[PDB]
DNA sequence: CGGATGTATATATCTGACACGTGCCTGGAGACTAGGGAGTAATCCCCTTGGCGGTTAAAACGCGGGGGACAGCGCGTACGTGCGTTTAAGCGGTGCTAGAGCTGTCTACGACCAATTGAGCGGCCTCGGCACCGGATTCTCAGGCCTGG
DNA sequence: CCAGGCCTGAGAATCCGGTGCCGAGGCCGCTCAATTGGTCGTAGACAGCTCTAGCACCGCTTAAACGCACGTACGCGCTGTCCCCCGCGTTTTAACCGCCAAGGGGATTACTCCCTAGTCTCCAGGCACGTGTCAGATATATACATCCG
């Protein structure tokens, strides 16, 4: 039967989620894990909804920029597939602990 | 007989408005009649110039609202807006299309 | 009541594009970011006052944390704007 | 109700999808545990600082602007939750 | 008549370890590293007492500053000393 | 009769000195009175623990003097002190050894 | 005036950084960042020089010019 | 005799890291700093205080910039370090758009 | 495993930087007032937490496989290392002067308070720009057949 | 025997006209913050004076830099392998929407008490200056490690 070729796909799918600009995150797994981050600090601790739309745009935000970074890294090393390792190399030379 | 302060200066921001902040911000213990009309200025320069990409963006896509996908459009497609707000993030405005060359091919 | 900049940014939208509008969350943007540049210039202009021991900010204080917090043709243009609104201003 | 093991929200369709909005084509099997633990550690990171400001204004909920003055601190500006 | 915190530092120094001296290099890092650290912690407090509408700094603030800018640890027992400092004030 | 702040409250850093800095910033309309006290309390804590560790450098350097360079041996070897003091630069200070595995023969 | 950044200078440099063997082009590379970053700081610090109507830039203005950039430096007023 | 290439690479680099003095020429670098101020305002004095400054700020910093290069060449399976790792790494941090 | 190149070391030295004594003046401490801000107690009602089910979109699982990572190997050259020569940095002795730094005046600029009024904010309501969608149209994508080579 | 075409099916992206819906943008009422005219106090603009230090210059020394030769370690291109993500189909599950209910805390008001700014007055801690002296940098000789021949 029809098949694409691997790579048409993926790069498909990298124009389609960078046109459009909707939370690729599901919200309520999103929200359990802030709670979960929360009572780690302060027990019985509310919050709002545009408190948890906010965390949620700044992790999306920082995810992509990272893997931006962890891109350039790969393709540095003569890659195209993504390793922790430049992951790891990107959050040293950033700065991050 | 009232003249307003943005009148005197030819200018749309509410210099009054900008004073007030100024000083309920404790920002120094006096200040002069100059530095809210030139912070006014500033600020509605800085504010037209995005505005006018931002419209610009959205012409190109065929539309007639300014949305947060054109602002960040106008932003990361200006160098001096983009180094202004390197590390600001517009919400409900994804990313700038770029695919690398060796991923392409 | 909460205070924003929304009647302003339209008549500056008026002025730029007569014929495009914007949206409630563009809006939001927009006024998040003039409270951000006028933070950015208001702090930068306290300690300068600070650091040469002055009581006031003048405009040639918020001049120079213009050029210090801008990149330079954005410094450029809106130090001109600045002149000539005071300019205006003093001469009204 | 105690929370936990509630990184395994965040699937791997969720991390490959903000990959390939970062423009990422290829991505191995490892990358999900560490895009796990990063995320874990910024959140850690931004709810720490908004649980400060709370705690300090006496409250028991977490707002939007602790969340905007925490990503100020980590120099993150946020637009469009208000600031 | 520049104002300084050397004696104070020859004090914490001696205190410490008594046995080691310091230099006038040394010294004015130390100076330095006071300094930053002070208006670190007083420009925090302030950015936190306008945020909720209070006139005045008092010691909840300077300690939720102290716990934004220090690290764990640091800040933890940072804290322990102010408690302390502060409860002999209050005592005497 | 005239006791100072400082020994009111068991410290070495100028409580005096430090209530005129905080009054003459205007970082507030009003100062508390414990104020003053915890950023004393706080500052000399820190300069305590940067000494002691800038001590023991100087003593496993055979020395009995402090210098920068032990200043920012220390800094550099504390992880809490590194990460409060990350963009930061010592004057005289140098860098950590550090050859990686790679490099080594 | 470029040139006054020699070769081993730059070499020494990456030495203290921790680099066992160079490049050739290393040198003008570092040449072109070096000068960036002193036009940032010099700008910085000569707005400074310009407010307090002098004409002799201080290490008090370059201190506070590498503040800005993130980058602070104990040793000479802070 | 010869030394290896590698020996004395070592070596060196024991002896300036073990070392808290200034690598670059300071008159070479007081012309350069005025060459660069002629272009932002004439007849501009200086101190040596500022030059001093300005010659350890630009110290460091390049050392910092060497060790993130000395990184991505490591990545890259390299020992040299390569100006498209110096431009990686500005990359990363922020200096280069 | 020898040797030369280096680091480290033992000891003299000599030294200039660090530690201590002393005088003075400026900033810190004590006392009293008064006034506004912080803490506490009530009350409202709005937003946040929590339970259900249903349809359903997304996640999870399995599998063939093909494209890519990774290791091995050989070639050429570019960089490290060493030596002779040249270039100018560093020191330091002199001279000059532009300009930092402080002082005195006096004046214009800004703070401050009361009354007035117009601008901006909340609320409301209508309509058109935009999200959605199924038929049509074109645009890249991928395997294939007979002929050119 | 290999390729290299056009073919040509074939899904995917784009275009387009229809319809519907709810949020943008304008209007109205009100209220509260900006404006204005006046007075008072002091911050700064301006002009002088002085003397620190910044700049220019010269000459001597020698230490770092330049240029060149030689060699070998490494960057890089290529090749083979094996494996592990990718694309796609099928099963599961819990995200999501709608609705409701409970109650808890955020916001607001009111009252009271005490904490701090302000002003004055006294006097000793802190800073600048002078001076003694010892930890360490330096010159130089030496034992010790080690990596290449």
């Amino acid at each position: 039967p029809h098949r694409f070729r691997p790579g048409t796909v993926a790069l498909r799918e990298i124009r389609k989620y960078q046109k459009s600009t909707e939370l690729l995150i599901r919200k309520l797994p999103f929200q359990r894990l802030v709670r979960e981050i929360a009572q780690d600090f302060k027990t019985d601790l509310r919050f709002q909804s545009s408190a948890v739309a906010a965390l949620q745009e700044a992790a999306e935000a920082y995810l992509v920029g990272l893997f931006e970074d962890t891109n350039l890294c790969a393709i540095h090393a003569k890659r195209v597939t993504i390793m922790p390792k430049d992951i790891q190399l990107a959050r040293r030379i950033r700065g991050e602990r | 007989k009232s003249v307003s302060k943005s009148m005197k200066a030819g200018l749309q921001f509410p210099v009054g408005r900008i004073t007030r902040f100024l000083k309920k911000g404790r920002y120094a213990q006096r200040l002069g009649g100059g530095a809210p009309v030139y912070m006014a200025a500033v600020l509605e320069y800085l504010a037209a110039e995005v505005l006018e990409l931002a419209g610009n963006a959205a012409r190109d896509n065929k539309k007639s609202r300014i949305i947060p996908r054109h602002l960040l459009l106008a932003i990361r497609n200006d160098e001096e807006l983009g180094k202004l707000l390197s590390g600001v993030t517009i919400a409900h405005g994804g990313v700038l299309p770029n695919i690398n060359s060796v991923l392409l091919p | 009541s909460v205070e924003t900049y929304k009647i302003y940014i339209f008549k500056v939208l008026k002025q730029v594009h007569p014929d495009i509008g914007i949206s409630s969350k563009a809006m939001g943007i927009m006024n998040s970011f003039i409270n951000d540049i006028f933070e950015k210039l208001a702090s930068e202009s306290s300690k300068l006052a600070r650091y040469n021991k002055k009581p006031t900010i003048t405009s040639r204080e918020i001049q120079t944390a213009v050029r210090l917090v801008l990149p330079g043709e954005l410094a450029k243009h809106a130090v001109s704007e600045g002149t000539k609104a005071v300019t205006k201003f003093t001469s009204s | 109700k105690v929370l936990r093991d509630n990184i395994q929200g965040i699937t791997k369709p969720a991390i490959r999808r903000l990959a390939r909005r970062g423009g990422v084509k290829r991505i191995s099997g490892l990358i999900y545990e560490e895009t796990r633990g990063v995320l874990k550690i910024f959140l850690e990171n931004v709810i720490r600082d908004a649980v400060t400001y709370t705690e300090h204004a006496r409250r028991k909920t977490v707002t939007a602007m602790d969340v905007v003055y925490a990503l100020k601190r980590q120099g993150r500006t946020l637009y469009g939750f208000g600031g």
